[PDB]
RNA sequence: GUAGG
């Protein structure tokens, strides 16, 4: 529904549009362009075979194919490595065992990806009201069912080195024999000093034990009598070992060594590289930046438990409030539409026999008969008609009891969840993508 | 002026849903105590959920089990939603072993007595010919939402791993209100509040608990009052 | 990041060199360049995204493919 | 229990300025600051507190408090 | 500790473009968990 | 802002019901509003417990009565609505009743005039009061955005048909060569400056006053005229390069 | 389990007819559904008192004028309502006024009948010039909340009678609100405070552990499902 | 350099 947007702040969505992170569990958006199939597609983080075959195994690690001419060929899929800005590309599965497979075929989703389809983020059921100021000058208010499903949750794994390098006075040693420390602070540590994979970490806590090789020494007098009161030695080895930096957390996910000595080649003066791989699972919080595909931008400013939410008539909560300031001033009125196209997927329609104008353009399209959750196209100028979707509103499945459960304003009855009373007007409802 | 005491009634729709009445209620009534009967069933309702696992070769949550498509993320997220009923407010154990080619499941998992998955049909992963899934689970029972971050309390045993948990067994309620045939001018209103739940307790017994501890609340503000 | 025409380089365009009419959008850039999008920064408009069905001239221009019409 | 706890208004026209009043309630308030970091030498120029004051408190709602009261007094030399 | 020391002890918000006075506004502390500021909506307009 | 202007509204907001009737206080004012017979914008009578003080333009009228009557600080009916009762609560007791919209421009009068004569402290607090009432009754207000809430005048495209029939008349008495492009062109753009603006006051004559829109403009809230022009009316004449 | 801190109603008394109520920090999220509910049910499900319909000697329902009243009939239909009275014979009664030469006439010289006391007997309720020449008989019935004027053809029985909103509530106001409190380095808790504004007749602490006994009853209810236990205390 | 202000 570009069209229906002021250019303004469809060029704030595009730039927008390159920043979405991956999540745990892609989903194709329920209302979209239909060329993100291609985008998907041409983009390299897709993994899809180069012959038409049968395939043979599916594992996570890898998975095999088999043409039938002969010519076996077993695909590895990346798995929890880091990118350019640290976010996984984790890669799934979606090919059965025994399933036919086409040159091209997609074999595995890529990060942000479903069923070889472009996903950046998830929808959100949607409500435009505003509400005891927490969604004022367009914050935003989202439900406590969004931290309790990780429906917005981004693993992040971050990666840092420490070297070993032969300096002036001497070399530098990786040991579990840190000078100058207690004893439980090294304690998940390797043999060589090393973090063990799965500990988990905070910081201060010591990833690998690095030792100065030596330095020169005049121990002080105040020091020297410290020390000869505890009888402890101060030797010229002093501690530089890696600790996580102020003001993080993760379990560690892999480990690398690389060695001076060892067949493995490294840069001068540098006797031994190590690389350690920390990584969390971000769930969403306040503070978090969020945006919609037009441009509707906030951060999140408060985090209602599922009963404040002003819950629907059948009982559905919203998942994220809105500030229905924004919408007529920003001159964006593209979400409004998108909205109800987003309630209209979620609840299939059956037009059959109408002879209504909108009704026939649908039956000649052939998109008459949809199923509830069935996704659906809208190129960006030959889009939805405002006529087709008063009409197909007009024409909604009964979700349940055999009632429709949005005005044909496309308006719905919301129930205060703190007070109780139902609000004074209808207000409007649906399902928008969000990143 | 006329004085009517509440009186409730009962009805099934579904195995797992059900419709509740109150007819007498005064006017303007109804939704108050619609709202608060829903929040309170939401909000506190004691219920049994995993709290965290094992994996035999793995060490963290992101790597993979070889024999698996799902990674080891992915079977967090098929667990977190399985559904069970524990008697024993000390934490129990249970075990998932499966070996060869076939989907794994919640009936296939080994049940500790007093502990009751309500989910059997429930599918959690696939397992290729050459698979293995080994699986040890801690079952604890409590209410609302639990993190897995202040649910790590064992350090050494790397191979344990938290994961946030969900008890409430209740899955939606929606209440409404009507007037009643008497003819008055008050024109009392007859509250009707459908609860459905998951499969572990019937909503009978759910309310039943909301009402326990709402009145321990009125109680309280009563009985500390003259 | 791939498709993008950055029109800021070496022998090229600089960011202090930049103009009001460099920077606008010109009735030629139908096909060649997706007048919408761009960095919101000081370089406005001055980094700008290939067409959707843009080619490439082999000498270096950008061309656009259109359909055939005859006698109505 | 907050910094508007003391109005003022009244503290304005008690120093007849704004600048003035925040130059002499600092004033105070490192004298005071100063008699409780005594730790035992006792000099008989610094005071203790005027008013009453909590287990801990910072000095300056202390000097602020005094000046509310009225009680202590200023002039230039 | 930290939520003892911190009432009755000013800390000064202050934005980046700082175009008038306005800039530069004192406030009385409160914890609170999460990991931004909180500000009161009154004044945000003056910040701009 | 949005929320009090929905407060302070005079009638035709909504179905005036319980409109014409007298109460004894704004408390039971309040529990007929909660018994859902009145509605917050309804004219009525309400009483003021002593203290009250009056409305400056109600200083001269009073009750009528043989002996001499001060209502600047006593008991006095006024007409009036809930709202503007509570909109004067939420001020101190000693600022005079209120009782006209606040919209945007009256409100920051109104502010101007507490920072002027009251100490810093009740400033605070009033705000303090009017930011709370505010947020909830903009909750309360039900102010959206929807494809019905936007409806695009009825009229334009006839009007505008008529006005694209003359474009083309001249278009062809310029392929004859009778008129110079440029005149053209100056006669073009005036036809169609006035185009616009004529347009544009339909579709400000057509939107009624109760729709989210215009309740939100019209209270200084957010947006501007032009802006509901251009999202429902035509854009009209725009800029080429340089 | 177990509730971390249980709850406990406090009191703080600014006046003997207005009052706040304080409830010690509560498991989070359960705030509204309290305040909520107290307020609705303390504003109306309490009962009590008021008169339902006035009868002047000598006017019409559309002759709003009374002679020998420097009032109109407006006012003394507000400041008639604004009466209290304590009534429990369950069934319509009738107070008598009459009244002679100038003067003020005011609660205090009302004539009550058995079974009914006049709580406010200060309030004045008309202001005579020249003769009195009034007299004034109202219907008072106790009832429950609030309800509505309502034409019951008492003006059709006698032309004079009128109907008249009445107020059975012994209470006029109540604001809850919510308000966050840190406890054992969590935030997680709501403090309540209801302020009550209720008639000089009920004392607001006697009104709302009235409520509570109500709701204390309606809630017991659902107990009859089944028997069932949650960590409290 | 490139994103946000
Ligand atoms: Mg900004």
């Amino acid at each position: 529904f570009l069209e229906h947007d002021d250019a303004n702040r469809a060029l704030m969505g595009a730039n927008m549009m390159r920043q979405a992170v991956p999540l745990i569990k892609s989903e194709s958006p329920l209302v979209g362009t239909g060329m993100e199939y291609r985008s998907a597609a041409d983009a390299g983080d897709v993994v899809k075979a180069e012959k038409a075959g049968v395939v043979q195994e599916v594992s996570a690690d890898y998975i095999t194919t088999t043409n039938d001419d002969g010519t076996y060929i077993t695909y590895r899929l990346a798995k929890f490595s880091r990118s350019n800005q640290g976010t996984s590309v984790n890669q799934k599965v979606i090919v059965a065992e025994g399933d036919r497979i086409i040159e091209g075929q997609v074999l595995a989703d890529g990060p942000a990806t479903e069923n070889g389809e472009m996903a950046l983020g998830k929808n959100l059921l949607v409500a435009f009201m505003p509400w005891e100021g927490h969604n004022y000058e367009d914050a935003i208010i989202l439900s406590q069912r969004l931290v309790q499903d990780d429906v917005l949750s981004s693993i992040h794994i971050e990666e840092h080195e420490v070297d070993a390098r032969d300096t002036k006075l001497g070399p530098e040693e990786i040991t579990r024999d840190i000078p100058n420390v207690s004893e439980e602070v090294l304690a998940d540590l390797d043999e060589r000093g090393i973090i063990r994979i799965g500990a988990e970490v905070v910081a201060g806590d010591i990833l690998v034990g690095k030792v100065t090789p030596k330095g020169e020494t005049e121990l002080t007098p105040e020091e020297r009598l410290l020390r000869a009161i505890f009888g402890e030695k101060a030797r010229e080895v002093r501690d530089t070992s890696l600790k996580v930096p102020h003001g993080e957390i993760g379990k560690v996910i892999g480990v690398r060594v690389f060695d001076r000595e060892e067949g493995d080649e490294l840069p001068p003066g540098v006797n031994q590289l190590v690389r350690v791989y920390v990584a969390q699972k971000r769930k969403i919080t306040d503070g978090d930046k969020l945006a919609g595909r037009h441009g509707n931008k906030g951060v999140i400013s408060k985090i209602n438990p599922i009963e404040d939410m002003p819950f629907l008539e059948d009982g559905t909560p919203v998942d994220i409030i809105l500030n229905p300031l924004a919408v007529p001033s920003r001159m964006n009125p593209g979400q409004v539409l998108e909205i109800h196209l987003g309630w209209l997927a979620s609840r299939g329609w059956d037009v059959s026999g109408l002879a209504e104008e909108w009704a026939q353009r649908l039956q000649v399209i052939g998109a008459d008969k949809v199923e509830p959750g069935t996704n659906v196209a809208t190129p960006v100028f030959d889009g939805a008609r405002e006529d087709e979707l008063a009409g197909l509103l007009q024409h909604t499945i009964p979700n349940r009891d055999g009632e429709r459960m949005v005005l044909p304003s496309g308006k719905a009855r919301l129930f205060d969840g703190r007070s109780g009373e139902p609000f004074p007007e209808p207000i409007s409802v649906g399902y928008m993508y969000i990143l | 002026l006329i004085a009517q005491r509440p009186s409730l009634t009962e009805e099934v729709v579904d195995e797992f849903r059900s419709r509740f009445v109150i007819e007498p209620l005064e006017p303007g009534f109804g939704y108050t105590l619609g709202n608060s009967l829903r929040r309170t069933l939401l909000s506190s309702i004691p219920g049994a959920a995993v709290t965290s696992i094992r994996i035999d070769g793995v060490l963290h949550e992101f790597t993979t089990v070889p024999g698996v498509k799902e990674d080891v993320t992915d079977l967090i997220l098929n667990i977190k939603q399985l559904v069970v009923s524990s008697e024993h407010d000390e934490p129990v154990v249970m075990y998932l072993r499966k070996q060869g080619p076939g989907l794994v499941t919640a009936a296939d998992i080994a049940p500790p007595a007093g502990v009751e998955v309500h989910n059997p049909d429930l599918v959690l992963a696939t397992l290729n010919g050459k698979g293995k899934l080994e699986m040890e689970l801690t079952v604890e029972r409590g209410r609302g939402y639990v993190s897995a971050v202040q649910n790590k309390q064992v350090g050494q045993e790397i191979g344990r791993i938290p994961v946030d948990s969900i008890y409430s067994p209740v899955l939606k309620v929606t209440y409404k209100v009507e007037a009643t045939r008497v003819e008055q001018r008050t024109d009392f209103d007859k509250l009707i509040v459908d609860v459905e739940t998951k499969q572990a307790m019937r909503p009978r017994d759910a309310m039943a608990s909301a009402g326990k501890t709402l009145v321990e609340l009125f109680g309280l503000a009563r009985e500390l009052n003259i | 990041h791939k498709r993008r025409l950055n029109a800021l380089g070496p022998g090229g365009l600089s960011r202090e060199r930049a103009g009001f009419e460099v920077r606008d959008v010109h009735p030629s850039h139908y096909g060649r360049m997706c007048p919408i999008e761009t960095p919101e920064g000081p370089n406005i408009g001055l980094i700008g995204s290939l067409a959707s069905y843009g080619r490439i001239n082999p000498f270096g221009f950008i061309e656009t493919p259109y359909r055939k019409v005859v006698e109505g | 229990e907050g910094i508007i706890n003391p109005p003022i208004d009244e503290l304005l026209e008690a120093t007849d300025s704004k600048y003035s009043l925040v130059i002499y309630a600092a004033k105070r308030a490192r004298q005071i600051n100063a008699y409780y970091s005594q730790l035992g030498e006792g000099l008989l120029e610094y005071v203790g507190p005027l008013v009453d004051t909590h287990v801990h408190e910072k000095p300056l709602s202390i000097a602020l408090r005094e000046i509310n009261a009225g009680l202590l007094t200023s002039e230039a030399i | 500790v930290l939520e003892e020391v911190i009432a009755e002890h000013p800390v000064l918000l202050n934005r980046a473009p700082t175009l008038h006075r306005l800039g530069i506004q004192a406030f009385e502390p409160q914890l609170v968990e999460g990991k931004a500021i909180q500000i009161h909506p009154l004044v945000c307009t003056a910040f701009n | 802002v949005l929320g009090l202007f929905f407060l302070t509204t005079d009638s035709e907001g909504r179905s005036p019901k319980g409109e014409g009737r007298a109460f004894g206080s704004s408390a039971e004012a309040i529990m007929a509003f909660d018994a859902g017979d009145l509605t917050l914008q309804a004219k009525i009578d309400i009483r003021f417990p002593v203290g009250t003080i009056p409305p400056r333009g109600f200083e001269p009228p009073a009750r009528e009565e043989g002996e001499p009557e001060w209502q600047q600080g006593d008991t006095f009916t006024l007409k009036t609505t809930l709202g503007r009762a509570l909109f004067n609560e939420l001020l101190p007791e000693d600022y005079p009743f209120v009782d006209y919209e606040v919209g945007k421009k009256q409100l920051s009068e109104i502010v101007n005039d507490l920072a002027e004569r009251y100490p810093k402290v009740i400033v605070a607090a009033t705000l303090d009061n009017l930011k709370a009432a505010g947020f909830f009754w903009a909750t309360r207000s039900g102010v959206t955005v929807a494809i019905s809430d936007i409806v695009v005048p009825d009229a334009k495209k006839e009007i505008v048909k008529g006005y694209e029939g003359q474009d083309e008349k001249v278009q062809k008495q310029y392929e004859r060569g009778l008129i110079t492009k440029e005149e053209r062109t100056q006669e073009l753009i005036a036809i169609w400056t006035k185009a616009t603006n004529e347009v544009a006051e339909a579709m400000n004559d057509n939107f009624p006053k109760t729709n989210p829109v215009s309740m939100m403009v019209n209270s200084g809230a957010r947006g501007n005229m032009m802006q509901m022009r251009q999202i429902a009316g035509m854009r009209g004449l725009v800029s080429n390069a340089k």
